[PDB]
């Protein structure tokens, strides 16, 4: 008697619409990803689209998605600067719903392997008992 | 036995640590809320039972008043900072003069 | 600064800076003691 | 909305009753304000709204922190600024007893101080200022324990609550100061000396980041600075 | 986002937005949580909010990476570095020898 917590209104799955169409046309669809980022200037407006694939992306989850990932990057190494790295470091932590899997495709990408040293939680990756006692020494020095 | 590029990491996040608490704060409160609000988006939220929120219209007002003085404070704190480094800058160029 | 043979100061402050540093020398060499802690250091800070 | 005006007025009453006292500021530079000069009304938090009892009940101690923080503010944004800054940072260490969580005086005191340590415009002000901060160090000393501790003891530690950030903070401002390295005037040195040497003073003579592990210093080249050479 | 300051106006911008978006969910739930027909509109209105609070919360910790970033960047230049583009020399050593 707390609450009736009965919920009539409903939302169907018609998102994802830059991240459109089956996952199926893999290839061509990912290539075409990447070259349509490359495309866009006023890098800006780059991250605002930015945002919405990857929070599409996150609600899927695999190995394709950290290939694609790669390429992003890659591709993003030509510029001086890396948005799409920090815009994952965000964008991780930031939704409602996330697991360990998170944590497992960090690992599994060794492209922006610094950049989530840099800012995210990486107490995992570095786990070489070894690195994480020099780390105490190194912070408390 | 750790090689070169384990140094560099660990070495690139000791120099980029930062504690910040009121933003911490500020953010913490953010997720309070957001959890809350996608569970009775979902319309099986809670009764309290897990450690998420309390629907108890006894401590929205907490909520309300605990929200407005972190983003009171955060907003102090920025605020102070950009004045310190406007400040620097100042005194750099008076004696570079 | 040196050389002037009536301000003397300056040839102190240089005989004071050698018998600084050559009695950490000599202490390093000998001691074979705070030779173990100033390699910990050093490794501690940087393993390679 | 109601917490905006209601920190809009006690801040309008805060500005009033501090304008109300006559002490100087180089009385107050040397000498701690005593707990007579205010009457127990400003103390014990019963001020000029007492209207949202109900509503203000939920976080008292939070409230009185962040008013006085946004007093000290726009008073520093000056021989008068500075006099009312330092009797708030006065009136925050004599309103402990009042507080609901007596302990939690420390964590707002050291606060405040680390926010007008900021705003000092140049080294001019700063050293102008100190002669406050290395008159009251034996309230700096206590943590969270309300009594003053004996003269040569000290219950602080680099890592605890109170530090944890500040001696972070401090020591951002020594690595600054000394980077500059060519355009420094004499001002400057004397700044970090005194910081320096507050900072030492406070935490004890055997604490694990009082006294350096072995690091023989670089840059000790006595150079005319890149000048005449 | 050029330097630390305009990264810092920018942070400010967003916090604002962020605010106002909290507020408002607030106040809906407030309302929902009251002891019909005003609830069901509630929860209608709920979706839309949520999806521009996270939003609002992505941006916000981006420029929090961003301005990070800067400072680091602006904290490495030394004061050589400021100091070589100073016109005469000349005055300057003969006034320190």
């Amino acid at each position: 008697a707390l609450s009736q917590k009965v919920i009539p209104p409903a939302s169907p799955s018609q998102a994802s619409i830059l991240t459109e169409e089956v996952i199926r046309n893999w290839p061509e669809r990912s290539k075409t990803l990447c070259s349509d980022f490359t495309a866009l200037e006023s890098n800006d407006e780059k991250e605002d689209w930015l945002r919405t694939l990857f929070i599409e992306l996150f609600d899927f989850i695999d190995v394709a998605s950290f290939t694609n990932e790669l390429v992003n990057h890659e591709r993003q190494v030509s510029q001086a600067s890396i948005v799409g790295k920090m815009f994952i470091a965000v964008s991780s932590t930031v939704p409602n719903i996330n697991d360990l899997t998170t944590i497992s495709l960090c690992k599994l990408i060794p492209s922006l392997h610094e950049e989530l040293f840099k800012f995210s939680w990486i107490s995992s990756k570095l786990l070489n008992k070894e690195q994480t006692t020099l780390l105490r020494h190194l912070l408390k020095k | 036995p750790l090689s070169q590029k384990q140094i560099d990491q660990v070495r690139t996040k000791v120099h980029y640590s930062e504690v910040d608490t009121p933003f911490n704060k500020y953010l913490d409160i953010l997720g309070k809320v957001t959890k809350l609000t996608g569970s009775i988006i979902n319309g099986t939220l809670s009764n309290d039972d897990s450690k998420i929120e309390k629907l108890t219209e006894q401590n929205i007002s907490q909520l309300k008043e605990s929200a407005h003085l972190r983003f009171l404070d955060l907003q102090s704190s920025i605020d102070t900072k950009k004045v310190a480094d406007e400040n620097w800058e100042t005194c750099q160029q008076e004696t570079l003069a | 600064q040196l050389t002037q043979e009536d301000d003397d100061y300056y040839r102190k402050q240089f005989i004071l800076q050698l018998c600084f540093t050559t009695n950490l020398i000599r202490n390093l060499i000998s001691s074979d003691e705070t030779r173990n802690f100033y390699k910990s250091c050093y490794l501690r800070e940087n393993p390679l | 909305s109601n917490t905006e005006e209601l920190i809009q007025n006690s801040i309008g009453f805060l500005q009033k009753t501090f304008k109300a006292l006559p002490v100087s500021f180089d009385s107050i530079r040397h000498e701690p304000l005593p707990s007579s000069m205010l009457h127990a009304s400003v103390l014990n938090f019963e001020w000029e709204p007492l209207e949202k009892n109900i509503s203000a009940i939920h976080d008292r101690d939070s409230l009185i922190d962040i008013i006085l923080k946004r007093f000290i503010i726009d008073s520093m944004t000056l021989e008068k600024g500075l006099l009312n800054s330092c009797i708030g940072l006065d009136f925050v260490y004599n309103s402990r007893f009042n507080r609901s969580n007596p302990a939690s005086w420390g964590n707002t005191f050291f606060e405040l101080f680390s926010t007008i340590i900021d705003l000092l415009n140049s080294p001019s002000t700063f050293l102008k200022f100190w002669p406050y901060a290395e008159s009251r160090i034996e309230w700096f000393k206590m943590n969270t324990s309300v009594e003053p501790v004996s003269l040569g003891e000290s219950n602080l530690i680099s890592y605890k609550q109170p530090l944890y950030e500040k001696l972070r903070h401090w020591n951002d401002i020594l690595a600054k100061l000394e980077n500059n390295d060519i355009l420094n005037t004499v001002k400057h040195y004397n700044m970090k000396y005194k910081l320096e040497n507050f900072l030492s003073e406070l935490l004890p003579i055997n604490e694990e980041s009082n006294f350096n592990r072995s690091a023989s210093i670089s840059a000790l080249q006595e150079s005319d600075n890149e000048w005449n050479r | 986002g050029r330097t630390y300051f305009e990264s810092l106006c920018e942070e400010e911008q967003s916090l604002q937005e962020s605010q106002t978006h909290l507020l408002n969910i607030l106040d809906i739930l407030s309302v929902l949580a009251d002891p019909d027909d005003l609830l069901t509109e509630s929860l209608k209105k709920l979706p839309d909010l949520h999806r521009e609070l996270i939003n609002s919360s992505i941006r916000l910790r981006y420029d929090k990476y961003q301005t990070r970033e800067a400072q680091l960047l602006e904290d490495t230049k030394t004061g050589r570095d400021v100091a070589a583009g100073v016109q005469n020399p000349k005055s300057i050593s003969e006034y320190y020898s």
